[PDB]
């Protein structure tokens, strides 16, 4: 009686929420690395979009509204993802600490016929989590993993992200990092895409195929895209 | 043909079992492992050892009582057959092959190889049913059927209940089983007054029993014996989506005697 | 099994087609004459329009992003449309072919009740395939119909489409060729606009007049608007 509130209560109801929060995160990624591939263009095309993301629609919503509000929704639907993961987790690890050979190998012998989607997922979960943190942490405040007076703070109206950018990725560990964070996310997508679909309820016979490659598509843009910037940042393409 | 055997051997519930080899000199290929495993207990009794325990009922690939994890993979190598089904003409000279039971928290272990699958029992009793009482039926011609409808719900019906679809995926999830017997009943009209209901509180006491989650791997429809595909579970899940858009409330979990 | 390529196999999906294709086309011709109606402000406003076309979301988009995916759509609906037409005019020739006085008539007499439309959609239909490859390479590229040193190319972000709409309607030929491909195109939106509607399946019986009205003033507007053009700039009223 309490109302959609009712998918708190079951399994299915925390994955549909995690569907959900699914298809807001990845439209949110997907719309970042198109709007991150403008450094290619030049210092001035990527400073207009850093100022314009800031002035969207300035003259009738104000400054920085919809991008509050956009932060505001992602930050929702991450904590919410974060929530429904660990619970589900936790979850699954219960049922089977029961019935194992050790705590850490179930079956003696136990040969997989469908992938490794549970390993995978959960361990890029993490990944991605501790990688989102150091990000905000190191590009939007530039705190961290950054040498002194080397960081341009965005002074009124105008930004300098491309020189933290090309200031940013000269570390070849912090390179290394974003490339594994990224292996691992693009593996995330190319299950998710399709998954969350699937826990929808939006699937049959019909469209399985499309889905699956509509995922795989998706997955090898975002990765392509997110592993050229960085490499391409630390080799002096972008300079 | 020589076959080496690694049995899994537990003596009880509390007391922890361990693998054991029992090396068999002269197999029929033709015969099915269950008679395998026949001619290996009368050994054993012959030499004056304990004999290995495991379900069977009708050797037919029907009741679902047989459950084997034979090579890592649950009702033997070969897909769509049963334990019961396998007949070891699929293995090869020399070969060295494991066998244990099914593995969950919700599938307490009994024995060497047997368990205890009562909460799929459970799980049926918490509205997995048409609730309607005898003698009050109208005739069977009086509700049109198309022909499509009732294929589907037979083929999500054919479900023997073997519990191979926990012991597939690795979160220990009976979301295939549940999955099969909703899709079953919703897509009959007499299943139609309780379905948004039903499926909720199948559900619930899924969670209640001790399985995980689904991941959306598919590992138990590449196990399940009766080709049972994944649209079963969309179709549970858009029943739950649509039930959770009304309002409906699970009901108390069906505790054990 | 396959799904929606279903509309291929029969006579009624292609229909269908049609439909939709024919939904985005006359989107599209409405959008382009109420924009082309701006060049009676004055040669400042039909540059500045036709600057901001390639200019969408600016500080968001890159530069004619938004466009060339209006062009690849217009590309693809035109491309249905042609193949629907052809495959389904080819059909009812054959249908008609059998059992006919001569070649050309069909009855000895035949006296229609429900109007001329098949004659009018199909005339027209070529007429506006044939004017529309003339009018690409007319205007948007300017090879054909001009004086040599009369047409201005898009230098840089300049735009100087209001000089090359002067310098264009200016043999008699070409205008009267625009007067006869804008009426046999208000034949065939006053017909379409209601057809689509219909093969749609969204007509009841309430909303047959008011569907036949919407297509009378779609297509009187369109006709108006777009006859408009050539006829002011021969006469020098737009210069
Ligand atoms: C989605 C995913 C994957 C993760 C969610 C992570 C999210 C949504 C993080 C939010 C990031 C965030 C809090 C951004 C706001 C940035 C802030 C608070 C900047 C602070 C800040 C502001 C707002 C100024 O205007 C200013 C002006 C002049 C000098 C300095 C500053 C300054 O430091
Ligand atoms: C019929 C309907 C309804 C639709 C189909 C019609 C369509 C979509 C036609 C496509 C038209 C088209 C190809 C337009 C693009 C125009 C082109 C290719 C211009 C070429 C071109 C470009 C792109 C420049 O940037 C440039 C810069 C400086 C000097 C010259 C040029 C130049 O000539
Ligand atoms: C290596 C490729 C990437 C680069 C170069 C990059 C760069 C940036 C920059 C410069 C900003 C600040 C935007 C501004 O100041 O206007 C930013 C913000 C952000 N990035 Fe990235 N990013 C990358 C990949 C990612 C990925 C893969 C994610 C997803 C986990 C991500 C999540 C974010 C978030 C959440 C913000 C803050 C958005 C906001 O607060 O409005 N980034 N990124
Ligand atoms: C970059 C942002 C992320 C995106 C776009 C994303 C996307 C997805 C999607 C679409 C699904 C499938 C949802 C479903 O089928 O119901 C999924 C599953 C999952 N995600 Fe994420 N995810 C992200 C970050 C994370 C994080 C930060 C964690 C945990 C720390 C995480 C852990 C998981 C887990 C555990 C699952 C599977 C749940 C289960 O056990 O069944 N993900 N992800
Ligand atoms: C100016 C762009 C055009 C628009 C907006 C347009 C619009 C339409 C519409 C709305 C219909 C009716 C759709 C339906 O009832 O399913 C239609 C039918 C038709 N159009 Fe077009 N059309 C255009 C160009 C063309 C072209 C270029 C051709 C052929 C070369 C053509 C030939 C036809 C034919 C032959 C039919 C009817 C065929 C049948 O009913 O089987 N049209 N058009
Ligand atoms: C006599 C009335 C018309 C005028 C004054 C006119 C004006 C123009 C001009 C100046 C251009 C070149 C600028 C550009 O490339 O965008 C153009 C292009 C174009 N016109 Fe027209 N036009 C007329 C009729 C039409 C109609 C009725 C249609 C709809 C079928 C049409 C479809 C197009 C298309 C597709 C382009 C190319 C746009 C592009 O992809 O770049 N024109 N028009
Ligand atoms: C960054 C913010 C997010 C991080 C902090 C939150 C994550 C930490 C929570 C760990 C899990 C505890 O979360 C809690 O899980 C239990 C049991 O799993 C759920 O419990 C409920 O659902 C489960 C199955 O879904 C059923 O047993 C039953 O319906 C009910 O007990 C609670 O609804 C949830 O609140
Ligand atoms: C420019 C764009 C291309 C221009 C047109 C080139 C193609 C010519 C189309 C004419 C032939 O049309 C092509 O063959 C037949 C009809 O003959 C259609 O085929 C279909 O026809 C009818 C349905 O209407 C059915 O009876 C038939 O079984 C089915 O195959 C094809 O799907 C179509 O592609
Ligand atoms: S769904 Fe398949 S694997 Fe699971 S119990 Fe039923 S028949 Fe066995
Ligand atoms: S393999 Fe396991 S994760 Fe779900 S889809 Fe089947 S119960
Ligand atoms: S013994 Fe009955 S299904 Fe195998």
């Amino acid at each position: 009686m309490t109302g959609v509130l009712t998918l708190t209560r079951t399994s299915v109801g925390k994955k549909v929420i995690m569907a959900l929060t699914g298809f807001v995160l990845v439209g949110f990624v997907v719309f970042h690395m198109y709007g991150n591939l403008k450094m290619y263009q030049g210092p001035e095309v990527y400073n207009a979009y850093a100022a314009g993301l800031r002035e969207l629609g300035y003259p009738i919503f104000g400054h920085e509204h919809l991008l509050w509000i956009a932060r505001f929704i992602l930050l929702a639907s991450v904590f919410l993802h974060i929530w429904a993961a660990t619970s589900l987790t936790l979850q699954s690890r219960r049922s089977l600490q029961a019935s194992s050979i050790s705590t850490v190998r179930r079956y003696g012998q136990h040969k997989r016929q469908s992938g490794y989607a549970d390993y995978t997922m959960r361990f890029g979960g993490v990944l991605i989590f501790f990688f989102i943190i150091y990000h905000i942490l190191h590009l939007t405040f530039g705190v961290v993993g950054y040498e002194p007076g080397q960081f341009i703070h965005p002074h009124g109206d105008v930004y300098e992200t491309y020189n933290n950018v090309v200031y940013g990725f000269q570390n070849p560990l912090i390179v290394g990092f974003y490339l594994l964070t990224m292996v691992f996310l693009a593996l995330h997508l190319y299950h998710g895409v399709w998954s969350m679909f699937q826990t929808l309820g939006w699937n049959n016979r019909t469209y399985d195929r499309l889905l699956r490659g509509l995922a795989i598509v998706v997955a090898a843009a975002v990765f392509i895209g997110n592993i050229s910037f960085p490499l391409a940042v630390y080799f002096g393409f972008v300079a | 043909m020589k076959i080496t055997l690694k049995i899994w051997r537990q003596k009880n519930r509390n007391t922890p079992g361990e693998f054991k080899t029992y090396v068999m000199d002269n197999v029929n290929p033709d015969m099915s492992f269950l008679e395998m495993l026949d001619v290996l207990n009368e050994d054993l009794m012959s030499r004056g050892e304990e004999p290995v325990a495991f379900d069977h009922d009708c050797r037919e690939g029907i009741c679902g009582m047989c459950s084997l994890m034979i090579n890592g993979v649950a009702h033997g190598p070969k897909n769509a057959i049963t334990t019961c089904q396998l007949h070891m003409r699929s293995f090869k000279d020399g070969d060295t092959i494991t066998v244990e039971p099914w593995r969950a928290s919700a599938f307490p272990i009994l024995k060497d190889l047997v368990v205890d699958r009562s909460a799929f029992d459970r799980i049926i009793q918490a509205g997995g049913y048409i609730s309607v009482s005898t003698g009050s039926a109208p005739d069977a011609n009086t509700i049109p059927v198309s022909k499509v409808a009732a294929d589907r719900a037979m083929d999500a019906a054919a479900c023997i209940g073997c519990g191979a679809c926990v012991a597939a995926c690795p979160n220990g999830s009976a979301m295939l089983f549940t999955a099969a017997k909703v899709t079953h009943l919703a897509l009959l009209p007499q299943g139609q007054p309780e379905r948004y209901q039903r499926v909720v509180n199948m559900v619930a006491q899924a969670d209640f029993e001790g399985f995980g989650n689904c991941t959306n791997i598919g590992e138990c429809a590449a196990v399940c014996p009766k080709e049972i595909s994944l649209e079963t579970i969309a179709q549970l899940n858009r029943d739950l989506v649509m039930a959770a858009l009304r309002g409906i409330e699970p009901n108390t979990p069906i505790v054990p005697a």
